């Protein structure tokens, strides 16, 4: 039974078990962590990694990252999602869960019982989340908290959108993070991410597109440097 | 004291009328059950004769009866539930129901989120009005005082405490959650 | 039309199957094994408004519209 | 005593999940798991997942007995898996069998441990497979190969949990006395120990 | 700028009920071009109205 803030940065198996530092704190256990007691059980593999910001306060949240494919709507996201339906009032949309999400012909910006927006069938959204609790299916709205959309509704005329696991999207989202520089170096671009595990790219000929869509899923892995560079100096032809 | 099988010779329409799990052919009364012969003399003689076995193991939900349910699960819109108790007796099997959101409250109002209402898992008592459609069977309504959610549970696995007509408060840790409370 | 009566398979098929010291000893429960609540109120004895009630009688006596 | 030859792939198939082959020695079974997903509502159960195994054999079709083994491996995944974490949904293992060669049951075991490890699903703790067979006389073999089990009185195997090393599940065939199922069980205990080093090994090596 | 509106929202109401005659004959090519006439007519200015309309 190790303890904590010594085993960070490294790769743990369910059913062990460590010790947060001694005093109860309220720290609160992440996705793939569950407190017991005066203890943390682990239950997905990964790494841990602990993260406080800059001072001496909490400032703090245990939670380890793995690698998988299905996703679980998390409260918050930015999720693309797809139509499916136009029952009722609604619209349905599938996001990669275990139930499809519901939106609202007034959720979107400037809408009205006769102003109502073009949505038809079988149509990629950009939106966020309101409710993501495992009591219902979930909810997003579509524009703002204030109410003017930053880009948020239907989006998607002239691209291709491919699938990419949990990692890369992780990866791709941090702040000391080169990839998209470098990437967009070679080929200018602009990308929506999705926190479901979905892109929606857009280069200039269709075979950037194409070369993009297949030399992005590949950027978890390929470790940067002696690497990095002779792939892209090879590949730039 | 004798029982009933079901058919016999019983009284004529003129010696008592019939009453409940009975039928009447040929100006006599004749026995439908197997149960026991009670004859409610009431008030005013020509007591109402009927047969009730006083046993029952299942009974047919009716136009309008008291049912203690169970929730399975909630949408926005509707909320299926298990009929588990026809009015006090336990049920041998579980039927289904559905809750519109218009059965919520005494006023068929707009507004009542049916979300924060019959969170899944609670046990609650309702009515039925009708025999339902092929989607929903039983179209329970809980539109009165004295039904709703009467035997709520925690987050954890803990009974639940009824805190005000809307809002119920947890014991151990002190949360806030809703309901819609029926009175005890 | 007589009855008769009944034989062993009968008479086995009907069968009803409905502390007295201590046998079976390693089989008992005792060798094989703060709250402080601060509760609320405990019902809310609904004493109070009742809102269904509430506009009920409030629209009917009320009965003005203006 | 000593295991045979040990090999595991993972991530081979693109479409499910996640996915695992396990091969030790000549046998080998190949799985894979898709995540939680949508439940007919006829099945679906609250508070609670649904648990669903199948086994499909290389040559012929399932019988009564693919289906008294299909039930074994589904209640002995039923009590590491924190199903509560996600009600209303539904969790599917099927066990393809490529290779016969003998001891078949705990590598459909460890194929399917390492395919739900590889898709990602809350665990309680880690289980293992491991197979004995003693001979004629008394001689303990672990991991045998057909060629034993034909010659062998009785074959026993076991699952293992990854914390105390308690016991899951349990299918025997032949007859014997019980010094020697504590014996065997011994060796089991014994033996679960290297293949959840196999195990660490691998995953420590996953994410190098 | 006061009838313009007015005509536009008298031309919407034909344009939408040249389509039943459209479906009536069983002539779909014009009653496509009063489907897209119909779609390309409505803005946001007509819908306005008044002020507290929601």
């Amino acid at each position: 039974a190790r303890a904590a803030r010594t085993v960070l940065g490294q790769v743990v198996l369910p059913g062990e078990e460590l010790l947060l530092p001694e005093s109860r704190v309220r720290v609160v256990c992440g996705p793939g962590l569950r407190r017991c007691g005066d203890r943390l059980l682990v239950t997905k593999c990964g790494r841990l990694r602990h993260k406080e910001p800059g001072s001496g306060s909490g400032g703090g949240v245990y939670w380890v990252d793995s690698q998988q494919k299905r996703y679980v709507p998390v409260k918050g996201d930015h999720v693309i999602g797809i139509v499916t339906a136009k029952s009722g009032d609604i619209f349905k949309v599938d996001v990669g869960g275990s139930e499809p999400a519901s939106l609202s012909y007034l959720s979107f910006e400037g809408a009205t019982k006769r102003n109502r927006p073009n949505v038809q069938v079988g149509d990629l959204i950009y939106g966020q989340f309101v409710v993501a609790n495992k009591d219902m299916e979930p909810e997003m709205v579509c524009i703002d908290s204030c109410g003017r959309a930053n880009g948020m509704g239907v989006i998607g005329q002239d691209g291709l959108l491919f699938k990419v696991t949990l990692g890369l999207i992780r990866k791709l989202l941090a702040p000391d993070c080169e990839i998209i520089q470098e990437v967009g170096k070679l080929h200018p671009l602009e990308i929506v991410f999705g926190m479901n595990g979905r892109i929606w790219v857009k280069a200039k000929t269709i075979q950037q597109t194409l070369i993009l869509a297949n030399i992005l899923e590949a950027c978890e892995h390929m470790t940067s440097d002696q690497r990095k560079q002779i792939f892209s100096r090879l590949a730039e032809s | 004291v004798r029982y009933c099988i079901p058919g016999e010779r019983l009284c004529n329409l003129e010696e008592g009328s019939p009453g409940s799990g009975t039928y009447t052919r040929h100006g006599y009364i004749f026995s439908s059950l197997a149960g026991c012969l009670m004859k409610s003399s009431e008030n005013g003689a020509l007591p109402v004769v009927s047969v009730v076995r006083e046993t029952e193991s299942q009974l047919l939900p009716d136009v309008g009866a008291i049912v203690t349910c169970k929730v399975s699960s909630i949408n926005s819109r509707f909320a299926k539930v298990h009929i588990l108790y026809v009015g006090s007796m336990p049920l041998k099997n579980s039927f289904r129901g559905t809750i519109r959101k218009e059965d919520v409250r005494a006023t068929e109002k707009d507004k009542v989120e049916i979300y924060k209402s019959f969170r899944p898992g609670d046990i609650v008592l309702a009515k039925v009005i009708s025999l339902g459609d092929a989607q929903s069977n039983y179209l329970l309504t809980t539109a009165e005082n004295e039904l709703g959610v009467v035997v709520a549970h925690s987050e954890s696995g803990i009974q639940m405490v009824p805190i005000s007509w809307c809002e119920m408060q947890c014991p151990k840790t002190h949360t806030k959650e809703f309901r819609k409370v029926a009175r005890v | 039309a007589l009855a008769a009566r009944p034989s062993a398979f009968a008479s086995t098929l009907c069968l009803r199957y409905p502390r007295t010291l201590d046998l079976y000893k390693t089989f008992l429960y005792s060798r094989q094994v703060e709250i402080s609540p601060l509760v609320a109120i405990t019902p809310f004895d609904f004493k109070s408004a009742s809102p269904d009630d509430i506009v009920k009688a409030n629209q009917k006596k009320a009965f003005t519209r203006e | 005593c000593s295991l045979r030859h040990f090999a595991c792939e993972q991530n081979l198939l693109s479409r499910p999940d996640g996915s695992a082959s396990f091969l030790q020695g000549d046998t080998s079974v190949l799985a894979g798991v898709y995540g939680p997903a949508e439940v007919k509502v006829s099945k679906e159960i609250f508070n609670k997942a649904t648990l669903e195994v199948i086994l499909r054999p290389k040559i012929g079709l399932p019988g009564v007995a693919e289906k008294s083994r299909e039930r074994l491996i589904r209640n002995t995944c039923e009590a590491v898996v924190l199903g509560t974490l996600h009600p209303r949904t539904s969790i599917t293992v099927v066990l393809q069998v490529v290779s016969d060669a003998g001891s078949l049951l705990a590598c459909c075991l460890n194929a399917a441990c390492m395919a739900l490890v590889d898709a990602g699903v809350p665990m309680r703790a880690l289980f293992c497979g491991v197979a004995c067979a003693l001979d004629s006389d008394g001689t303990l073999v672990l991991d045998p190969t057909s060629k034993q089990e034909k010659e062998a009185r009785a074959v026993l195997t076991f699952a293992l949990d990854s914390v105390e090393r308690k016991l899951l599940m349990s299918s025997t065939k032949g007859l014997y006395s019980d010094t020697e199922l504590q014996q065997c069980l011994a060796a089991a205990q014994a033996a679960s120990q290297h293949v959840f080093r196999f195990y660490r090994e691998s995953l420590q090596r996953r994410y190098s | 700028e006061g009838l313009v509106v007015r005509c536009i929202q008298r031309l919407a109401e034909m344009c939408r009920s040249l389509r039943g005659a459209a479906r009536l004959v069983g002539e779909p090519v014009l009653g496509a071009k009063m489907e897209t006439a119909a779609t390309l007519l409505r803005r946001d200015i007509v819908f306005a109205a008044s002020l507290y309309t929601q």
